[PDB]
């Protein structure tokens, strides 16, 4: 999959277009890894998977997500406030489809306001525009 | 020669603001199109700020000066969910302006140390009319005052005094510190930012932990670390302008129970400086330089950064 | 490999949460690369 020029330029229209695009998220990830903030995209996808994946795996998936992104000192510990975390940790006691909505929104805005802006000005994105068919 | 400089500190201590000043002072500065990009950030900061105060009204059980505001508050919360993030519709700003003028909201705003409120809440809210005036263009101060939580490690480069700076900006929250180790190699100098006005606040990550106590533990660990024996360490006691105002109404004893001095800028400020500097249990050998700063003041930052460069120059023999 | 370093049992939150890099205080900077921490 090689994005056309119009498609890649569209990633700059707004964050929603970039992250809602498979190739966009892949390009954005290369950038986040560069800034050591890849856990945010990892967490966002884990949430999307939990919500629209096999609804019988919710419990397992939620436990795994907690262990990887929420537990104090987690390998991919995410940057959310105490309240949001409290809300999430309580909800996880009794898992469900949208139990990570609060945390996911916070992390979404985190990337949009901070990482996204720099992404559009990075060499990585300029190159995506270059190789654009 | 090249200089690797690290900006370290707890969350919201002023690091990224210092980076913006480097852009304004030692780089290209901000263009019109660049400033326009901060509008959504500012509108976002403004709405989040008023919403936090409105929520604290119930949390601290403070009554509105006028009951008609109770309805305005309800409507603001509703709109907050429907409006496009980063926008400030006429109907929303009119509501915010009325709430801001309410004596109850003001009483709540003055008790901000009791909840979580953006530093620039007052700055933006007190001048909301200017911000929503057709043709509004963020000034440099409006940009410096903006708030965006940083995640990750970000590098910026510039030359000064014939030195090539590679300045690293990191996020300060607990979860972000797991990443700090990644830029600890070959560090020429470290600027550790402490928010002086944090003495009566608690962490956004842990509502039970006093913010200044957290900074102290961080500085203690950083200034006594083996990896930085040859590193120049400079302490920036930031937000002196906010501290100057806060010390008039909030006792330093909230942080240091034993403090017996007067609650004045000079005395309290020096006391805090001393509590941090004495964490250096190698004070004999190497000295830690410190400066009272206001990161949103371009002239102050220009001056202090000049003195930091001198140190680095002097230290590199 | 930064999470495969031994000797983490017994240390308090001051290290595991507040000052994470302290878990590697027994290592020299050149060893951090060698052991895949950085
Ligand atoms: N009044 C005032 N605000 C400041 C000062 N320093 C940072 N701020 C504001 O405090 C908030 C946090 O600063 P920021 O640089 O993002 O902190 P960082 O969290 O350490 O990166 C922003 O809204 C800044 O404009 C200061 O010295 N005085
Ligand atoms: F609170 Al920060 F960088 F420390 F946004
Ligand atoms: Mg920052």
């Amino acid at each position: 999959d090689i994005p056309t020029k119009m498609r890649v330029e569209r990633w700059a229209f707004n964050f929603s277009e970039l992250i809602r695009d498979p190739k966009g998220r892949q390009s954005f990830q290369h950038f986040l890894r560069k800034e050591f903030s890849g856990e945010n995209l990892g967490f966002w996808e884990a949430c999307e998977d939990l919500k629209y994946g096999d609804q019988s795996k919710v419990k397992e998936k939620a436990e795994e997500i907690y262990k990887l992104f929420l537990a104090p000192g987690a390998r991919r510990w995410i940057n959310i406030d105490g309240k949001t975390m409290d809300i999430t940790v309580k909800g996880l006691k009794h898992p469900h489809r949208y139990v990570l909505d609060a945390a996911q929104t916070h992390i979404y805005m985190l990337m949009k306001k901070d990482s996204y802006a720099r992404y559009l000005k990075s060499p990585i994105y300029k190159e995506m525009l270059a190789k654009a068919i | 020669r090249t200089v690797k400089l690290l900006l370290l500190g707890a969350g919201e201590s002023g690091k990224s603001t210092i980076v913006k000043q480097m852009k304004i002072i030692h780089q290209d500065g901000y263009s019109l199109e660049e400033c326009l990009e901060f509008i959504a950030i500012i509108y976002g900061n403004t709405l989040q700020s008023i919403l936090a105060i409105v929520r604290a009204m119930t949390t601290l059980n403070i009554q509105y000066g006028d009951s008609a505001r109770q309805d305005d508050a309800r409507k603001l919360m509703h709109m907050a969910d429907t409006i496009e993030e980063g926008t400030m519709p006429k109907e929303m700003s009119d509501i915010i302006q009325r709430l801001w003028k309410d004596s109850g909201i003001q009483a709540c705003f003055d008790r901000a140390s009791e909840y979580q409120l953006n530093d620039s809440a007052g700055y933006y809210l007190s001048d909301l009319e200017r911000l929503v005036t057709p043709g509004y263009v963020p000034t440099e101060q409006d940009v410096l005052r903006s708030r965006v939580k940083t995640t990750g490690i970000i590098e910026t480069q510039f030359s000064f005094k014939d030195l090539n700076f590679r300045m690293f900006d990191v996020g300060g929250q607990r979860s972000e510190r797991k990443k700090w180790i990644h830029c600890f190699e070959g560090v020429t100098a470290i600027i550790f930012c402490v928010a002086l006005s944090d003495y009566d606040l608690v962490l956004a990550e842990d509502e039970e932990m006093n913010r200044m106590h957290e900074s102290m533990k961080l500085f203690d660990s950083i200034c006594n670390n083996k990896w930085f024996t040859d590193t120049s360490i400079i302490l920036f006691l930031n937000k002196k302008d906010l501290f100057e105002e806060k010390i008039k109404k909030s006792p330093l004893t909230i942080c240091y129970p034993e403090y017996a001095g007067s609650n004045t800028y000079e005395e309290a400020g020096n006391y805090i400086k001393v509590q941090f500097l004495e964490l250096n249990m190698r004070r004999d050998v190497k000295e830690i330089y410190s400066h009272m700063t206001c990161a949103t003041d371009t002239q102050n930052v220009k001056f202090v950064f000049d003195a930091v460069t001198d140190i680095i120059i002097k230290e590199n023999l | 490999f930064g999470d495969d370093i031994p000797g983490m049992e017994g240390l308090g939150t001051d290290i595991t949460v507040i000052c994470p890099w302290e878990a590697f205080n027994h290592l020299e900077l050149h060893e951090l690369a060698q052991y895949g921490i950085i």
